[PDB]
DNA sequence: GCACGTGCTAGCACGTGC
DNA sequence: TGCGAAATTCCATGACA
DNA sequence: ATTGTCATGGAATTTCGCA
DNA sequence: GCACGTGCTAGCACGTGC
DNA sequence: TGCGAAATTCCATGACA
DNA sequence: ATTGTCATGGAATTTCGCA
């Protein structure tokens, strides 16, 4: 029907455990489905607690229509259920053992998984410090299919950090 | 009695009119004038007399002249009165100015989001959750704003907040006032690492940070309204205020800051759908059409008695924090460079170079 | 869907224009308008909607309307928006006013010396000789002024000074601000014994005591000039300042206060002799000619957006000393009596009667 | 020559000792010669000290051209001499044992001497408190020779304390 | 360690209630 | 094109410092 | 070496529904 | 005795000198 | 009566709170 | 139940010395 847009649907999932970087072990990947734009929040647990905390930060900036995620514990709890309804967020789940996003997100999610593991080679002990550099990198990395960057699709402008 | 001898002989002296009879009595040379009879002291005595009548109360032009007038008369008395007033150090440094500042410049709006960040601190506030201050960061073009709760207005706390902010994007310029957390070496070294240029307001002049200062008002207003009849615990309201303001219409723009940053409303209440059937690309091209065609105001007409600065003019700086019964103005200084018709660089009283707003200067009288 | 049924049938309803096609879709009644398609909610739902869009940020008229506009349309929406804004208590008590006060009255000068005394305290100052404050007493007609050094601004110290003053003459009225030393019972009982009437400025409004407040400036100015580059020991300078000011020309009057009190200069420097050959009686008759023919200014032209008060109007008092994040305006109250076009008596929030200057009132909006 | 005026010449002299009223024993009588206007300052001594103190108060209001007085100690000291010259006051003395003022002052001085001694009958112990009442009385008391009061000749107006 | 320069809001006094 | 009502814009004021 | 701003509600003007 | 109403000016924080 | 210089008045600004 | 003021210095106007 109508064309896809930002703030239409965000995809979210957990990465970890990882090496005890500054007291944290995990990362919450957030990726907008039309822009491929990406936020990364480190956590000390794949729990419902840490999800709401991070996501409050994000949804005080903008608010998605939908969240999509696997059937991991944190997303299927009834606590996270009541959080998504307070703010008008419709929830969507994949089917067990058959992960599903889109072309665009599957690949982005992949890179994040690759770039992340790479600093887990080069600077493998203290990763907490390096996240903001990664997010910038991911949001200014050009997309093959469309002819602009996530930063470009989100703000309608060039960046001051070209990559 | 130098040339006073000539006048007594009836000769003519340029300045003193001839239709009046000038004589000698009790040793002194007088003149018969409409008001009454007046003494004409020799030119040598004249400087001393004007100083004796000024020092009565440190009176200005008119009040001084009227004193001397009771006893004396001579040509262009006021010429000699302003001569002393230009040199009497105490009057020049205590007296107030009667000249307005030139009319404000309205700087052109930053062109694209993330060109200029304006920052500033709010507080100390009633303690909430052990938090006292709020670092406030406003983007020039959009007006979009981030709020961060800190326990002090330190460079340390300012570092940690901008780090979380800059993950989204990195700005070209950050503009602050000369507050101590923002002028630290550590903070400049932080700006250098990220390639951001630091820019500073002229001191004792909040107007310059007017964009963020104005946004502080909107922030306090709504905070206040939401805490009516309830203990003042603001901490947990910051994210709610950040969101409401970011999505609220500027009536003369017809847009919200969210809209000028992203071109489309997110899943917030009462969302604009108007660009529904367009692709993203048709939206993003529209956003640039709007962004270049916003309202911008023109500088107001001058006051009938303003002044505007010039190289080599004599001006005086407003003493920052004078103690009681102490003068409110520094000694006179010279204008070196005029940066704009409201900004100026002087060789101060240290004497270093200083960059000041004309709102803390006054033209030296005489 | 009360009368919404009629409109769907094509019937006409006063207010909604007929050249537009109104339909039904997804259960809701919409309309096709230039901007796009809009929902028309039933009148029962309408109050709730305007409140949901206001409470987002407590936005005013225009910012509210634009929110609701994104989704809805109906006749005279703004009529319903201002309806809520007139009743939403938080907005009425936090919002600032956009209306100026009416233009100042310049009260007629007191006619004869000793009709009106204006008093006021200065300080605390740098301690000199163990003295901290200065009681300042200005006579209305002349401008003549007495200065007294006190160790506190108490009724006790105010008693003792006026006692030494009143030996010369006793005034009809003494006018003060509502300062605690001047409103004490002991002080009123002192005024009663001497047959003087006490008169009080409206609170939080120094303009009213403008005569003495203005004279405080002249007193600080000269004190300052005389203490430049020297420790601030003022005590022994008070009698010198009293004298210099009392004999200094008001340029628009052409007279000194000494002159308007006695009609002749004493043995002070640069004395006016002009009335030398006249008897005392020819002087004293002249003094009355001058005293009735002094300069007096006329009230200035109003602002293009001022307001002036009326009986039974809704107004709100400026909260005297609000704590942080607390509202700056009291709940609305009604004007009982209009004493002049700048002074008013209200039934406050206690509710007593109170007499306030219009500079601490604002017209309630809506 | 030219007509007499206020501030032309003040006459001054000491009265006392008296009963220890509130710690004082004397009074300094000041009387303007053309107006008959009168100031009274109590003192604890007929010394040069107390004279300058009082007179500083008075000459911060207005300043006479001349002072006249007997050859009492306080006025003939060289300390009081240097005080009168600082302020431009010319000094005049009567001849020893032959007091001289004018018609107008001789009588005024007399009343002050009489009204004073009267409260020294009626309220004979505490006179310090009663001075301001006396001064008002003396300055609003009508003069036989001229047809106005000292208050009237000084301020060119009626009084609010008629007597 | 303490004064200085730049950015901010607290606090004291008096006379009168309860 | 022209009328009265309605919608939309104009703009002084005041608070942030 | 840098620079006022913009939400707000009565007033003033523009547009709009209808014929 | 302590909070209140009316009138006033002090004072704290931060980062950097000597 | 008229001209140029000199004297005198006009009046916005800012500090007192 | 009470209410702005007035010293100040460049600008704008009035007067004045002379013929
Ligand atoms: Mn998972
Ligand atoms: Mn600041
Ligand atoms: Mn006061
Ligand atoms: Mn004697
Ligand atoms: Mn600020
Ligand atoms: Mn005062
Ligand atoms: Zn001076
Ligand atoms: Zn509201």
């Amino acid at each position: 029907d109508r064309p896809q847009k930002p703030f239409d649907k965000f995809f979210i999932d957990y990465i970890g455990p990882l090496p005890p970087s500054q007291g944290y072990l995990y990362v919450l990947v957030v990726v907008d489905g039309m822009t491929g734009f990406t936020w990364l929040y480190p956590t000390k647990a794949p729990s419902t607690s840490a999800t709401v905390k991070s996501l409050n930060v994000l949804t005080s900036i903008a608010i998605p229509k939908v969240i999509h995620s696997d059937q991991g514990a944190a997303f299927t709890s009834s606590t996270f259920a009541e959080w998504a309804k307070e703010r008008g967020i419709h929830l969507e789940f994949s089917t067990p053992y058959h992960p599903q996003s889109s072309g665009k997100v599957e690949r982005k999610n992949s890179d994040i998984k690759r770039l992340l593991t790479k600093l887990l080679v080069g600077r493998p002990t203290k990763w907490y410090d390096l996240l903001p550099v990664v997010q910038l990198a991911l949001n200014n990395t050009y997309s093959p299919v469309l002819k602009y960057t996530p930063h470009q699709l989100l703000f309608g402008i060039d960046s001051n950090t070209p990559f | 009695d130098a040339e006073l001898d000539q006048l007594l002989q009836g000769h003519y002296i340029k300045g003193y009119p001839k239709q009046y009879t000038y004589f000698l009595e009790d040793g002194k040379v007088k003149v018969s004038r409409p008001e009454g009879v007046k003494i004409i002291p020799p030119q040598s005595d004249r400087q001393k007399i004007v100083l004796q009548a000024h020092n009565l109360a440190h009176t200005g032009r008119e009040a001084t002249l009227l004193k001397i007038a009771n006893l004396y008369w001579w040509p262009n008395m006021r010429k000699d009165v302003v001569k002393q007033l230009g040199r009497c150090q105490q009057c020049l440094i205590t007296n107030a100015s009667n000249k307005a500042s030139g009319p404000i410049l309205r700087p052109d709006r930053p062109q694209k989001p993330f060109d200029k960040f304006f920052i500033d601190y709010i507080g100390p506030l009633p303690p909430s959750q052990g938090y006292l201050y709020v670092l406030v960061v406003v983007d020039g073009m959009t007006g979009f704003t981030w709020l961060y709760p800190t326990k002090a207005p330190s460079t340390s706390a300012t570092v940690k907040s901008l780090n979380v902010l800059t993950s989204i994007a990195i700005p070209k310029v950050i503009h602050s006032d000369q507050g101590a957390a923002f002028t630290s070496s550590t903070f400049a070294e932080w700006a250098k690492e990220r390639g951001i240029h630091l820019e500073f307001s002229t001191p004792y002049h909040p107007q310059s940070s007017g964009k963020v200062e104005r946004k502080n008002s909107d922030i306090k207003r709504l905070l206040t309204k939401l805490l009516v009849g309830r203990p003042t615990k603001w901490y947990d309201l910051l994210p709610v205020v950040q969101l409401a303001l970011n999505n609220t219409y500027s009536p003369v723009l017809k847009y919200t800051p969210h809209q000028l940053l992203f071109g489309i409303d997110s899943n917030t209440p009462f969302a604009n759908q108007d660009t529904l059937d367009l692709t993203r690309e048709e939206e993003l091209s529209l956003l640039q059409e709007i962004r270049t065609s916003l309202y911008h105001p023109s500088t107001p007409p001058a006051s009938s008695r303003s002044w505007s600065p010039v190289v080599g003019q004599l001006v005086q700086e407003r003493v920052a924090r004078p103690a009681s019964l102490r003068p409110r103005w520094h000694k006179p200084s010279t204008v070196l460079k005029v940066l704009n018709p409201r900004t100026v660089v002087i060789l101060d009283h240290l004497g270093n170079n200083r960059t000041v707003s004309i709102d803390n200067l006054k033209p030296t009288s005489h």
